[PDB]
RNA sequence: AGCCUCUGGCAUGUUGGAACAAUGUAGGUAAGGGAAGUCGGCAAGCCGGAUCCGUAACUUCGGGAUAAGGAUUGGCUCUAAGGGCUGGGUCGGUCGCGGCCGGCGCCUAGCAGCCGACUUAGAACUGGUGCGGACCAGGGGAAUCCGACUGUUUAAUUAAA
RNA sequence: UACCUGGUUGAUCCUGCCAGUAGCAUAUGCUUGUCUCAAAGAUUAAGCCAUGCAUGUCUAAGUACGCACGGCCGGUACAGUGAAACUGCGAAUGGCUCAUUAAAUCAGUUAUGGUUCCUUUGGUCGCCCACUUGGAUAACUGUGGUAAUUCUAGAGCUAAUACAUGCCGACGGGCGCUGACCCCCUUCGCGGGGGGGAUGCGUGCAUUUAUCAGUGGUGACUCUAGAUAACCUCGGGCCGAUCGCACGCCCCCCGUGGCGGCGACGACCCAUUCGAACGUCUGCCCUAUCAACUUUCGAUGGUAGUCGCCGUGCCUACCAUGGUGACCACGGGUGACGGGGAAUCAGGGUUCGAUUCCGGAGAGGGAGCCUGAGAAACGGCUACCACAUCCAAGGAAGGCAGCA
RNA sequence: AGCGUAUAUUAAAGUUGCUGCAGUUAAAAAGCUCGUAGUUGGAUCUUGGGAGCGGGCGUCCCCGCCGCCUCUCGGCGGGGCCCGAAGCAUUUACUUUGAAAAAAUUAGAGUGUUCAAAGCAGGCCCGAGCCGCCUGGAUACCGCAGCUAGGAAUAAUGGAAUAGG
RNA sequence: CCGCCGGGCAGCUUCCGGGAAACCAAAGUCUUUGGGUUCCGGGGGGAGUAUGGUUGCAAAGCUGAAACUUAAAGGAAUUGACG
RNA sequence: CGUCGCUACUACCGAUUGGAUGGUUUAGUGAGGCCCUCGGAUCGGCCCCGCCGGGGUGCCCUGGCGGAGCGCUGAGAAGACGGUCGAACUUGACUAUCUAGAGGAAGUAAAAGUCGUAACAAGGUUUCCGUAGGUGAACCUGCGGAAGGAUCAUUA
């Protein structure tokens, strides 16, 4: 099949290396998962060792995190957004390590809001004045009011954050291989990291 | 090759099952065990080579199904299960137990024991290990893992391990000053008070060893295997006590035993 | 400038960066604390991978790879590649009919961390054997000495 | 270039109507074979444009040479790659958004916005393998004879040596 | 034993060769009383092959209801030998040969902190079917085809450690964060301090991702270990909670509940053992009538990727424009599988090593494949190519470089 | 009891010459010169001397000593004591000692195989009443490269000079 | 004219020592074998041929094989003997 | 010594886009496997009803016999779209090796034919190198060389 060898190429002088045996089973090379955004569908493989591989072909939520904020709800990938390596990745819509991927944001916000018992986006009384203070409106006091007091000032967000919340999806970049994996797991893209990406993304579209 | 390799050929057989040319064209093969294959005896060996207590292999197979030979303690019915540095093979209908301890030449001896001296046993250590949880673990030269040792248990120490229980008892950090007999190379078998040991970073570490007599041979850390506190071996030595006669001594003075005896 | 360059973002693994909600700027004076490592056999990791804004995986001196077996030494010959020289190896080879010796070389293609600057040509160099770093290459520097010959 | 069209020009090149015979003169097309055809491949067709690949003997070392021999080529939706033009002297002062002074800045790696021709490369998808679809458009090779090459010549039968 | 003798010339001394000499290495020429060791179709043709064989397996311990035979004896399911069949292993070793292969095999040396590992050893294993739930095939019984095969049609049964399933267990008990809340001290009250909390959600050995802190271990952690947040590779993670033969017991106690030895398969974390693998440094035959090679058909490198077991131009994309060379590359050749050795030999070499020991490769040739820990496996198969058998002309079966 | 010829190959070959050939005439030194790789390259740098023990009042052979630095580093409220670290052996080349070197082969210990090629056993103790003793299965080499440790004879190589320790 | 000195062209002479010999201050220092280094020969012919490559306008130049055949060809000196 | 004469053997040149095998491969075509996307012989299970029986509280839990939605997951063959390694086949290129060949020209054998007589003696013309030109053949002649001479001198 699709072998993995030294075996075949030139040596570093520009010689050309004969053969030597046959392929073996051994520099074995499986066709790509290009793995896709749809429901669910992942094969196993069976692989030397014994053991299994968890090739993702179909791929729809992932295991993956905000940096700072310390958590890491389950959420669904809405999209590919641009990967370094190349721009059919991006149109076909490939999710593989180090892809620039939009999420939902639902389950991040859906933490502050009960966490440190702020909005995000912003709105002018809708959904906020029902739930936001159904989280609110305390009965208990004294020890919590000190609490999500003591969760100061640092209920705090990045601009750059605070924005994509607007729209309910994030910016992240997938850090596991769905075709070695089995899963699309990630951080969000936070400060730095986020600042080419979103300028890369401009100055790609023109 | 494509397999593992389940086969031996007679002559690349190791200097010490210590088979002769003729008879055969295989070897028997350490089936795989604790120790390594390059530095066993697989049971059959004893048996009808070493004590002429069987004649054949067939003889042998006869042995140990009648479930007589227990290599420390717990009765192997694998006519090629492998013994090493350190084990004890007790008998039980004869009540001899021997060891495996080599000579000076490093050739595995057929050293008697007491039925004392038959709990007791030593065994090097290659690594600690951290479990989990926090459990630490030993990792004897014998491939035993022990867990829940003493801390100041470091490596390539000693441990004078029971048997019936498993277990630790006491034991011989690897300072200078204590007695080494040497499981490697060429100084095999032979013993000897440390001295000094050189570090190198990268390449293992040599160490110098004074005997009896004081004939200092160096080794690489991984053959020292170490044995006492310092001139007072817990265990009983080989006749020799691993001291090494040059060919000319040796020559000598086991012809000048000759004539005197009588 | 300089640092993010390429395409992907470039990053010192095993620092997360950010968490800020407090005076004194905006982030550290150091800013982004840097991971960096001692190798070992005593060679004093140098003041530019401490120091240094840089990123490259493949340097010991700030990033992911073990230096582990054998040390040798070279001279630096071609420097065109980047992040990678080129060096060359002098020797007798010894012929044992013809009493004598015949010098030989074997070039050996190595990594070369730009904390390490001020390198140029006929430059004494010591290598390290690394892990299979590309296809040729199997060694990183490790100490540049630029001594033999001439001049500070 | 060819071929289709506006401006401008005609009204089929000294007649018409009706049929579609043979011979013709102009055009076309043929199963299978494929020069067997004649003095001879006489006419025609093969080739034909571009992009990519590729290239002989021989030599006057220029050539040969588009040698030879191959691949691709549509529509569609994309991507990538090729440029111009303007903008910091911000802070303070003072003078009338403007100037002047002085100070800091000094993108001196630039970045920001606003413009506008064109090209080229690559990737999907896609169509009864069709794509230089109308037209434009080198058949090739191995030899010998002659004449170094360009040119010229018998206006109305010889263009060649 | 450091070694020589014949031959050019009417005669001489040389250069120089020819010819002798001995061993070794292979032909066969003749002869052959004894006895001990002992090589053998390698060179040519990895050319071809008739036939005969070279790889099966049962303890007590996975199923056994063949009537096979007894038992010894039954009715209670067993009992005990036991032909078949499922199942688990092996078949991955060995054996053969050297076609290829010139830094390629391979030696020594080192690395794996750039990996996998059946087995053995050592360990480690408590979150309403468990007093085991379901269901389905082989032998077996019967009815079937085909000319023919180690070809099956089809109807009944029936097993399991084969295939699925999935429960007691553990403690409405304990500890993480949430917490309906509540109390006391302090405060004008806000507030500050001390407390205590029903009820939720969590309630892990492995997984992947994210973060945090810095018991033990190295020259060498970006390791082990620990803390937080998550997920489920999900049927295709595991254990989690698995099934036989010996059948031997004790109960503040009468029939239950506890117990005993053996095995088998699990397995997860792990170690270990046989390894396997891919790297380091340094090491080879001839040839220039081979001087430049290498590079959008990866050449060398960077970045990011895919694939794998793993680092890696293993592959893709985008960048750079590199790397080797007369210390002879690159090109060509070999009557080249590589070592370990051999006969020769004053010291130094010279050629041979297909040769039993080690290492490599291939089973007409290539490629791809299943299956498997482990193979790209040839005493498997899939075609093709290359070979070739039987024929009822529809079809079928072919691989000696196992031994003969 | 072997002995013949077939040819490959080694000595013989001081006829491939490293050791170690040859070049006036015998086969043979470019027509001459320049010149990049390669090979090759003067001299010159710690010594005499000291202190002792030991052979042949002193003289003359023969040995351990006067690697330096560090103590910035360990420790076998202030310590020493010096090993632990490193300046590191300028940077090698060189030499010597270790360690590692699969067995078989080889070299070669041991052994009435009846000898020998071989074999690795055998030997013994024993009238067998011992109902059993005793010993082996030696060792050297194993290129180059790689690893370790001594030495500094020679060969390169390095350091202060538009200033620096 | 007579000396000396450096380096030049040369001569004679000799049992240094070489040298098969002729001869040779050097062809000396060589089985008492190696100061440095360049080239280059390995019986004679075939053959400086064929072929290949290259330079040249070409004569040709440079690089440069084998099958085959062949026993001596040759060198230095001795007597001869014939010019 | 050479042409010339005859015979024998080697290799050479040689018109023949001469033939054969091997190795690369440019181009096309491309078996089968492998992957991906579908498919869906079928086979169930879940279920929904009709009727009936046993157990329980018209309803439920089991049982029996019928029917139907074939609702919705599972398994799931044949098959088909795609992709990847890729033997194989077809046409070019190179290089390797090996050979067929009308006729032409050397050498050697080799070794006793004819015509001379080039060389060795002052070889009758000192010899030889290189180059050139010539010639039946050795050859000859120019020019410049050489002595390996037939003169180490020519007698201020
Ligand atoms: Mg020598
Ligand atoms: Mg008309
Ligand atoms: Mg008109
Ligand atoms: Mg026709
Ligand atoms: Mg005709
Ligand atoms: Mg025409
Ligand atoms: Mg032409
Ligand atoms: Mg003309
Ligand atoms: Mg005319
Ligand atoms: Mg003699
Ligand atoms: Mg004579
Ligand atoms: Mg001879
Ligand atoms: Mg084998
Ligand atoms: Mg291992
Ligand atoms: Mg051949
Ligand atoms: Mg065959
Ligand atoms: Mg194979
Ligand atoms: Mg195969
Ligand atoms: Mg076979
Ligand atoms: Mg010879
Ligand atoms: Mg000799
Ligand atoms: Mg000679
Ligand atoms: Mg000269
Ligand atoms: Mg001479
Ligand atoms: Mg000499
Ligand atoms: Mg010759
Ligand atoms: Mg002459």
């Amino acid at each position: 099949g699709i072998s993995r060898d030294n075996w075949h190429k030139r040596r570093k002088t520009g010689g050309k290396r004969k053969p030597y045996h046959k392929k073996r089973k051994y520099e074995l090379g499986r066709p790509a998962a290009n793995t896709k955004i749809g429901p669910r569908r992942i094969h196993t493989v069976r692989v030397r060792g014994g053991n299994k591989k968890y090739r993702a072909l179909r791929l729809d939520v992932g295991n993956f995190s905000w940096g700072s904020e310390c958590c890491t709800r389950k959420t669904r990938i809405i999209d590919v957004v641009y990967n370094a390596s190349n721009n059919e990745l991006v149109r076909t819509k490939t999710l593989v390590k180090n892809c620039i991927v939009l999420i939902d944001s639902t389950p991040y916000r859906q933490w502050y809001e009960s966490h440190y018992a702020l909005p995000l986006g912003r709105k002018k009384g809708a959904k906020l004045t029902p739930e936001e203070e159904e989280i609110l409106n305390k009965k208990r006091s004294k020890k919590i009011q000190k609490k999500y007091d003591e969760r100061k000032k640092n209920a705090k967000i990045s601009s750059l954050l605070e924005e994509q919340f607007q729209q309910g999806k994030l910016l992240a970049c997938i850090a596991s291989r769905p075709g070695q994996c089995g899963r699309a797991d990630g951080y969000v893209l936070e400060g730095k990291e986020l600042e080419f990406y979103l300028r890369k993304i401009k100055a790609r579209k023109g | 090759a494509r397999g593992p390799k389940k086969h031996l050929k007679r002559v690349a057989a190791p200097k010490h099952w210590m088979l002769d040319k003729l008879t055969g064209v295989f070897a028997p093969r350490p089936s795989t065990g604790p120790h390594k294959l390059r530095e066993c005896l697989p049971l059959i060996i004893f048996l009808r080579n070493r004590l002429k207590y069987a004649l054949t292999g067939d003889e042998v197979k006869k042995i140990c199904m009648q479930r007589f030979i227990k290599i420390d303690g717990k009765v192997r019915t694998d006519i090629t299960y492998p013994a090493g540095f350190m084990d004890v093979i007790s008998i039980d209908k004869t009540g001899e137990n021997f060891r495996l301890i080599y000579d000076t030449k490093g050739r595995f001896a057929v050293h008697r024991i007491t039925p004392e001296e038959a709990k007791y046993k030593l065994c090097k250590v290659r690594k600690i290990f951290v479990g989990t949880k926090g459990i630490p673990h030993l990792v004897t030269h014998d491939a035993r893992t022990i867990r829940y040792p003493d801390p100041l248990i470091k490596v390539n120490d000693t441990i004078q391990i029971d048997l019936e229980t498993g277990k630790i008892t006491d034991f011989i950090k690897f300072d200078t000053g204590n007695l080494c007999m040497v499981t490697g190379g060429a100084n095999l078998g032979r013993i000897g008070v440390i001295t000094n040991r050189e570090r190198h970073p990268g390449s293992f570490d040599v160490v110098h060893v004074k005997d009896a007599n004081g004939n200092s041979f160096a080794t690489r850390l991984s053959n020292i295997f170490v044995i006492g506190k310092g001139n007072k071996p817990w265990i009983s030595l080989p006749r020799g006590k691993g001291i090494r006669l040059t060919i000319a001594e040796e020559r000598d003075k086991r012809l000048a035993a000759k004539q005197s005896s009588g | 400038a300089d640092i993010q360059t390429e395409r992907a973002y470039q990053k010192q693994p095993t620092i997360f960066q950010n968490k800020k909600r407090v005076l004194l700027g905006e982030t550290g004076k150091e800013k982004l604390p840097r991971y960096y490592k001692n190798i070992g056999l005593g060679f004093k990791t140098p003041k530019e991978a401490i120091e240094g804004t840089y990123i490259d995986k493949k340097c010991p001196f700030t990033g992911n790879v073990s230096i582990r077996g054998r040390i040798l030494s070279g001279v630096v010959t071609k420097m065109k590649m980047q992040r990678t020289i080129v060096i060359r190896r002098d020797y007798l080879h010894y012929i044992r009919k013809y009493n004598r010796f015949e010098k030989r070389h074997k070039n050996m293609s190595v990594h070369l961390s730009p904390c390490f600057r001020d390198v140029q040509i006929g430059d004494i160099v010591t290598v390290g054997e690394c892990r299979p770093l590309s296809k040729t290459v199997r060694f990183n520097v490790l100490k540049v000495t630029k001594a033999a010959g001439t001049k500070k």
